């Protein structure tokens, strides 16, 4: 069978008894970078194992009013383990990364969720002409809420779902690498991103690769049970991830 | 060397290739990288699917409802599910999709389109639809019986929750107008309950549908213009 | 050093010269001949090949 | 080597009859994130066809391959404030709503640049006309960040020495120039999520990556008894191009020059009812 | 391969002498639908005769070869209308009489085009005519259907990033470009004699397959403090022409721009009797 | 490269050859088709009988 | 690549260079030079040949 | 013969490991002269990286080969002062600041030369201005050291028979020509400290062999009613160059065209202390 | 010959390459002759060391001490000698150097830079100095802990005056601006106490030390800007 | 008599024709092709030469 995936990262497992293939990027695995490419001098660092392994960013709960979440990378990892400490420790930073989102529910219950990874996923303010700091879009690990009205608080970012704060229409997130975990035969949604910049390396703490967005397209419903939500988790795992500039920790 | 001016000489043609000099003679350019997701054609972005909203109902206060197409227990039989004209770069309904922004920068399109529906009920739940495609003609189905003369499908739920309808290029013409007219009308699409959806207890009693367009393989375009979608009033 | 190549024309029923005169490659014209292309990058990004007569899952 | 010398059509569609078999292509999953494969002949009975069409006019090249207006400006012969007597605009792509769009359906980009100008003339409105002037001037003049910047119309720095620049004279035909990738990456970036310092403060945005340069233009000794008034159309053409991560295209109108603010706006027209096709 | 290499007289007439046999070449039957083929050769004694003619200039090539105008319209530079400072036409080839009457014999044609453009200004009279004003710029902007159009000089629409526009400058030679065959059909139609809606009803006749777009022009910037107007003159050229199916030339002279509407006339003029020839 | 431009230069003549810039470069034309009946010379219409008016009798 | 070919000239009592420029066929000068014809189609339109010697019926 | 046929990157960087050994690259002896030729490679572990980079922008050949004004003077149709009808300009590259510093970072050269002549002309402002004029034709001539020099407009010098001159009329392309190395030496030398008379007296300095000659300018036979005036502008554009001994750029302004004078400048600006660093 | 003349006729464009007649047909030039000191890339020059005035403090009366860096006998533990932002371009201690000069001519540079450093004190004193580099980051270092993370390499004074400190070529980009700001920084360069200066009887209590910069062999720049330094008012 | 020769072009992804027309080489254009460098002369003027990885002195 086909419906079973098993993926080995360090010391870490994952085992998903039902799921769908895993998606790859634009059909590109990750790798190192090569010495044709390189720009920096230095020998680099590349700590596999101690790095690449798999970390669960906390949890979320999916209720019937529920509208959407994102997250930012690599700044969510910014405190998880030793890749943080790289992270910090070092000026320039390259690593891809292998997403993994878990939902299970009943046979009983229906609800379809969109998870697309969006690279330079840049965002418009609240109130036009005004800007805003950066604490409205990433603090860390936690998840942000989307909005299913139009915002007005000009500390924050627009979070009107149907435009996805990127002022383009929701339903076309589609071009983009993604999966949909689709209740009646579906658990969990894989992807693979690999490093895609418009330059070899760059600082995890100035610039935000990519964005993950989880989209509840139909919206969880059920009747007559116990349980009153459906929480959702998210495992992430770099990959090939190489180190270089070392310097004073910020 | 005698020469003589042709007309058309110190013309400005903003679609003309010419050799121009270099305002920067020896720049070194800086060396490639090989970034992964290069796009080649145009066409390769209008293959992938996109969601459509069909559910547009005059009424709809919330935006997210119009990519839900509702279905019930106990329907009448033989009803209507859904309709639409089938001009994608025109209707409302396929204007703004993945595919309909790529069209309207088009003056001509021709080949064969994809309509995918996607089953998300409960997984008890149960049913078969039909969706037909009726070539141009003057009147359009209001009847299952006048649907099912055209081209359909049987789709039936089950383990695989995806059905794909592929509309056939019918035309008299190699090529159909964007701007599409009485002459160059393309049909219509319905889908009609072909059973029922049937629940066991404990279940919603309401399901949803969605609908995703593409383009096939022999899918091309012709005649660039300016999209119409977009426009401003003052400099910004 | 001229080159000679086919031009655009129709189908079931043709060659023009070009030369270089400057000495930077960014003063040529537009290479518009190429027509190669591959959709499978978007259309068919998954890790395990699936035949479509094949049962999806 | 006095010579040397150096048509894709799309698929065809093969004949199809009756079928009764265990092959489902029809029944799929999008769950995957697989976009289908299927073609008519999977579905119904179909005849041999050979196809001649082809997509040549769709490729990159010849999509962007089409000169468009980036930027338009007016400044007077001869007036009291030094500063409307001349041009200075940081080049941009941003600032005129159809090329930006057409752009911003990709991410990084490289390309060469083909940069062509028209410029206009008219005489300004008065109580009298009557004179006599012989045909003007006008110089272009392209400064890379960091060099000097005038700050009237007879300033020192007009005399370039380095700075490339074009002289111009009206009545002949539009002025050209091509410039190769200048860039700092290895392709240009139509978006950047990212902030400027290191602490996550400071400008956020494409902005961040213009660095282009500036645009100065002048008579360039024409001061006429009476005011004369000029207009300047920037048109950009981008040749050799290739492009990466396509992008959805916008919905929302712009609003702002640097930045990607917008207002909400639904996701499209509405009808009567989901039945309706009248 | 520095090179490569790459005529068709009239019938001659050969010598005949006296006959006297059964064969009459000169009794026929046109009853069968078949024009006759004798020769001067079959009748009357004849000597032979080379014939050095040849129907070159004949060929549909060269009998369609000639530029002709199709449409010439006026705009001011400067006036209180916002619709009489620029021109909007939509693209046909029945507004002109002669090269009407010339594609019109021709039921389906198939051809590349070559387009022209002559624009000419002048000065309005007035009482106040003394100024200065430099020379003149214009710009045509082609629109393919469906496209944005602008409804005042000075609209956004003007900063063209897709649609094919040129620049032009009072003095030099007149602008040009060429079109390829752009048609949604294997071949344009001259007439059809069908309706738009399949219930027989709507718009009938050619008007229903006309949507090649539209064509714009306006002054760049020239706004002078008085009046002038400027005419443009459009003249189309066909390349590499094919025809088909010949039909007989109109007789009616022409009354409206789309339709085949006429009034009866008669065949021919008359004289005074079948026997006069003075 | 030094030139000069000959008397004629400029000139718009209705009856030249000349090559000249495409405005919708690499457009893919619609594949041809042979259509009955095609004519390659007005000699082939003037050649087809038709009927003379010749009883014109001003009455 | 050079095309030579010979000019329309008297008959009792000669050649001519032509290089393409741009990328496009529609580009082209006009190809006036074709001179065969075949009247048949419309003279001869009948199904059984008839011989002009021969009577019609 | 019908042809004939006829890329340096930086250098790359060499994986290295870590090392423990007598030899010491870091430490050196500039006492010596002799600057280091120490890589990244001999203090700290580095990866294997392949430089494509080039070096091709930062020839002389390119630094220099970029044409700049290096004279501009204005001279009127017509006037009482028959000096101010005409210019007359010693040749020297010294009067315009930022080409003339570009060119001192060199002790010796030596080029060819492209000259380019950007000529606009204006009407004087006055109480009448209507009047209509033909085209203004312009004649540049060059004149080398111990020919005649014109006195007026009208002198017979104009006359040339072996002084090249150039005669350009408005509305066309800018002047230009070439000129070959028109040295005495065996190259042009930028600085000379040296004296004119051999007993260490008389001139100093580079003003010693500035023998080139003069430029004179004026409007061919154009006398207009009412005054006009013109604007000359000269550019020069290294050729197929070559330098010797470079030499410090210059740090204080200019403030002589045939001297080094100067007043003292600091040496560079200052902060906060020799801490800080925001 | 039928002709047609394309935009950009009849302009003038500084920086083109077109051939042109000569104004003195068959001038004979002088022969030439090989002068030592043949220069062909202004790189050649921007290898060259040269003296970086380190002591800008502000109350500099005589303008030659901004060239010597102070250094005293029984200093503090582990204190600061110098600091300095890495904007070769852009920072009034790099901006006027032969290095300096050179940059600022064009937009774009990249590669490693080489900082050499001299002991001017006795024959008889003697000390060891870390120096280090801090690639970019959210705030520079305050204490020689923070410095000894980063690159940074430890000088023994003796016999050889002279230590050299390779800036490796670390950037997200190919390319780094002159004109820099805070996407494009390149770090901090600092200098601390390793032991400190010991002296005998007899000697002087301070010594100085000089600072020298050059770039290595793969240093490149591109595109030619105007430089900002030379400016004139009016005409000479 | 034509020389043919390459153009600057980028890297990991063009031939160009010129001929003379005039007859004094000062006409020519700019041989700005040319990228042949040795700064050991400013770098190295000892006399000795002396090993990086030896001592100086
Ligand atoms: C934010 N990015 C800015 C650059 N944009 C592409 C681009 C880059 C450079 C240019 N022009 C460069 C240029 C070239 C020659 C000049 F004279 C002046 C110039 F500004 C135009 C468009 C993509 C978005
Ligand atoms: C009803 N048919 C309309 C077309 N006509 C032939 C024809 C087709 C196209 C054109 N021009 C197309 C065109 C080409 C280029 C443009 F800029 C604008 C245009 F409208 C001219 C004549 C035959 C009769
Ligand atoms: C003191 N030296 C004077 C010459 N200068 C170089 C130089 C030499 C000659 C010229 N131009 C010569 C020339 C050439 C052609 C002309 F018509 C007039 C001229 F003056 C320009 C710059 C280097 C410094």
């Amino acid at each position: 069978s086909d419906r079973v995936r098993s993926i080995t990262l360090g010391n870490s497992t994952i085992t998903t008894q039902e799921c769908a293939n895993v998606v790859v990027g634009y059909g590109r695995w990750p790798t190192y970078l090569r010495d044709d490419e390189a720009t920096a001098e230095d020998q680099p660092t590349q700590p596999d194992v101690a790095t690449c392994r798999f970390y669960t960013l906390d949890s979320i709960k999916w209720e019937k009013g529920s509208v959407g979440w994102w997250w930012k990378f690599p700044e969510a990892l910014s405190d998880m383990g030793l890749f943080g400490q790289n992270m910090q420790y070092h000026y320039l930073g390259r690593a891809g990364y292998t997403i993994h989102v878990q939902c299970n529910a009943s046979k009983f219950h229906q609800g379809c969720l969109l998870v697309v990874c969006v690279p330079e996923a840049e965002m418009g303010g609240a109130v036009v002409g005004q800007a805003f700091s950066a604490t409205a879009m990433a603090n860390g690990d936690k998840a942000y809420e989307f909005t299913s009205a139009t915002q007005s608080d000009q500390t924050k970012v627009q979070t009107a779902i149907h435009n996805a704060g990127m002022g383009v229409g929701v339903g076309n997130l589609t071009i983009y690498p993604h999966q949909w975990i689709n209740l009646r035969t579906n658990n969990s949604a894989t992807i693979v991103m690999p490093y895609i910049n418009s330059v070899p390396m760059d600082n995890m703490f100035r610039h935000y690769n990519f964005t993950l967005m989880v989209i509840p397209f139909v919206k969880l419903d059920y009747a007559d049970t116990a349980s009153t939500y459906v929480p959702i988790t998210v495992t992430v795992a770099p990959m090939c991830a190489e180190y270089n500039g070392l310097r004073l920790a910020q | 060397l005698p020469t003589m001016n042709t007309p058309g000489s110190t013309q400005f043609l903003t679609s003309d290739d010419f050799q121009s000099p270099c305002a920067l003679p020896q720049f070194d350019v800086t060396p490639s990288m090989n970034i992964p997701g290069e796009v080649k054609n145009l066409m390769e972005i209008a293959e992938v699917d996109s969601v459509v909203p069909v559910n547009n109902v005059q009424d709809t206060t919330d935006q997210m409802e119009m990519f839900r197409i509702p279905v019930t227990i106990n329907a009448p039989l033989q009803q209507q599910v859904f309709g639409l004209r089938l001009q994608p770069g025109l209707d409302s309904v396929f204007k703004h999709t993945l595919l309909g922004e790529i069209l309207n920068y088009y003056a001509h399109w021709s080949g064969s389109m994809k309509l995918t529906f996607v089953f998300c009920g409960s997984a008890m739940a149960t049913g078969k639809f039909l969706i037909a495609y009726s070539p141009p003609g003057a009147n359009p189905p209001k009847t299952r019986k006048d649907a099912m003369l055209g081209t359909h499908i049987i789709w039936d739920i089950g383990l695989q929750s995806s059905c794909v309808l592929c509309v056939p290029w019918i035309s008299q013409t190699h090529y159909r107008l964007v701007q599409q007219d009485e002459y160059t009308s393309a049909g219509y699409v319905t889908c009609w309950y072909q059973t029922g959806m049937i629940v066991p207890p404990g279940t919603p009693n309401s399901s949803s549908i969605m609908c995703f367009a593409s383009a096939c393989n022999d899918f091309s375009v012709r005649m660039l213009r300016d999209t119409p979608f977009i426009s401003q009033d003052n400099k910004l | 050093g001229a080159q000679v190549s086919t031009q655009k024309t129709g189908a079931h029923e043709i060659h023009y010269t070009n030369i270089n005169y400057y000495k930077d490659a960014a003063s040529n014209s537009a290479n518009r001949q190429d027509f190669t292309q591959d959709p499978s990058k978007f259309t068919e990004p998954v890790k395990d090949v699936m035949i479509k007569s094949l049962p999806a899952l | 080597g006095d010579v040397e010398e150096a048509v894709v059509h799309v698929a065809d569609t093969m004949r199809s009859g009756p079928s009764n078999s265990a092959s489902v292509p029809a029944l799929t999953a999008v769950e995957t994130g697989h976009t289908s494969q299927v073609t008519p002949s999977d579905t119904m009975q179909t005849r041999h066809v050979k196809n001649y069409h082809s997509r040549s006019e769709s490729t990159v090249e010849n999509f962007l391959g089409r000169s468009a207006c980036v930027y338009m400006e007016e400044y007077k012969t001869t007036d009291n404030d030094v500063n409307k007597k001349f041009v200075a605009w940081p080049i941009n792509t941003k600032q005129m709503v159809q090329m930006r769009r057409k752009l911003e359906m990709f991410t990084y980009l490289r390309f060469d640049m083909e940069v062509t100008f028209v410029i206009t003339s008219r005489q300004d409105p008065g109580t009298t006309l009557a004179q006599d002037m012989p045909v003007l001037t006008h110089q272009i003049m392209y400064v890379p960040p960091g060099g000097p910047i005038p700050a009237k119309v007879d300033d020192y720095a007009w005399q370039t020495s380095t700075n490339p620049s074009i002289f111009w004279t009206e009545g002949n035909a539009p002025a050209r120039m091509s410039i190769p990738f200048i860039s700092i990456g290895n392709a240009y970036s139509n978006f950047y999520d990212g902030w400027s310092n290191f602490d996550q403060r400071g400008s956020y945005g494409y902005n961040t990556l213009n660095n282009l340069g500036h645009i100065y233009v002048r008579h360039v000794s024409g001061s006429s008894p009476h005011p004369i008034t000029s207009t300047i159309r920037v048109y950009f053409k981008p040749k050799h191009t290739r492009a990466w991560v396509p992008r959805p295209p916008r919905l929302c109108q712009y609003k702002k020059a640097f930045s990607v603010d917008f207002t909400p706006t639904p996701i499209t027209d509405t009808r009567k009812d989901i039945n309706t096709v009248t």
